[PDB]
């Protein structure tokens, strides 16, 4: 399922801003 | 009336921006306790003001830092903006200040946590939970796109829960004031609209797709477009092809594919009808506006208070030291903070 597929990704956890 | 309340509320605003309160508090007033937070620039530790015994959220950035990561600008933007406005789902800067080696913001002590850590663990919310939420979202745009402010970086890590179950917005960082467009590429992955993405230019209209990924993850209890690494995720927003979960309310869905909508001229806030394309439309035809306003309506979710200055709502966070230099860093570009 898609929610096992998330829960099993690396993003899960407090996903930080990006910047150049 | 809501016309009436902007004009108002602008005015405030504009007499604020144009002279920004500098300097109102010390280092040496409060006690530091745990650091509840950290990002995207910066901590934030739970701290208590000797004089008045209240407890504060204290966002420490080193001057540094802030130079090597070439967010002065932002930062200035960040605490220019946070000292100027003032909404009910905002969180309240009480005190600003610098030292030689720091810059603080002493911001209202929310307990309850960030929505994030409370969407990960139950799961997802029900469409009448994240519709309390979302209401809340709509007004704030609504109130910070009439100062013609940008957010960009709406996500549920940023979301903090009060004592009464409504959301405080926190983090400025990148927050812009700028009538026309802009182009800096900021605001986290799975949030980003396609335009940023692409590099063309955009407005606040970001702030509406970002509303429409936070819905869906509210809803569905995961992202519109997730996967392991940041340029997966860009391809999968730049197709645009969402998925909605079966169990998502046939409103649900329609109010998402006119917020996740690469089409400028049909993504919803964007539109000459502005937020009330948003406001009327039929996933939100239960929501009094004006109760979701004066914090009338019953939350769906209020967080366990185990006392003043409890911290258990947040995650535990590794303790760094306030090293305060003799010496002053980068005087010049921080005059203003
Ligand atoms: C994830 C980051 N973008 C950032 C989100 C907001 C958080 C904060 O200020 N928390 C807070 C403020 C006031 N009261 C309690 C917590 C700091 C970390």
């Amino acid at each position: 399922t898609t929610y096992a597929d998330f829960i099993a990704s690396g993003r899960t956890g407090r996903r930080n801003a990006i910047h150049d | 009336s809501v016309k009436e309340f902007l004009a108002k509320a602008k005015e405030d605003f504009l007499k604020k921006w144009e002279n920004p309160a500098q300097n109102t508090a010390h280092l040496d007033q409060f006690e530091r306790i745990k650091t509840i937070g950290t990002g995207s620039f910066g901590r934030v530790m739970l701290v208590k003001h000797m004089e008045t015994g209240n407890h504060y959220a204290m966002k420490i950035l080193d001057k540094q830092k802030v130079v090597k990561l070439k967010q002065i600008e932002h930062t200035l933007n960040e605490k220019r903006i946070l000292q100027a406005v003032n909404f009910p789902f905002l969180v309240k800067l009480e005190f600003s200040f610098k030292d030689n080696s720091n810059l603080y913001m002493v911001m209202e002590y929310v307990p309850g946590g960030e929505m994030f850590s409370h969407l990960r663990r139950i799961g997802r919310f029900s469409e009448p939970h994240a519709r309390f939420y979302a209401a809340q979202i709509v007004l704030t745009f609504e109130y910070l796109h009439s100062l013609d402010l940008i957010y960009r970086d709406l996500k549920p890590e940023n979301l903090l829960i009060d004592q009464q179950g409504y959301i405080k917005v926190a983090d400025f960082g990148f927050a812009k004031r700028v009538k026309g467009r802009t182009w800096t590429l900021c605001g986290t992955p799975e949030y980003l609209a396609p335009e940023i993405i692409l590099s063309k230019g955009y407005n606040k209209a970001v702030d509406w797709w970002a509303l429409g990924v936070l819905i869906y993850e509210m809803a569905a209890g995961y992202p519109p477009f997730f996967a392991d690494q940041p340029i997966q995720i860009y391809e999968k927003i730049v197709s645009g092809k969402v998925r909605f979960p079966s169990h998502f309310s046939s409103d649900l869905k329609d109010l998402l594919r006119n917020l996740l909508q690469v089409d400028l001229t049909k993504r919803f806030g964007n539109l000459k009808n502005g937020v009330n394309d948003i406001k009327n439309h039929k996933w939100f035809a239960t929501t009094d506006w004006i109760a979701i306003y004066q914090r009338k309506v019953e939350a769906p979710f209020i967080p366990k208070f185990k006392g003043p200055g409890d911290t258990s709502n947040f995650d535990d966070y590794e303790e760094e030291e306030i090293r305060v230099s003799i010496n002053e860093k980068c005087g010049k570009e921080f005059s203003e903070f």
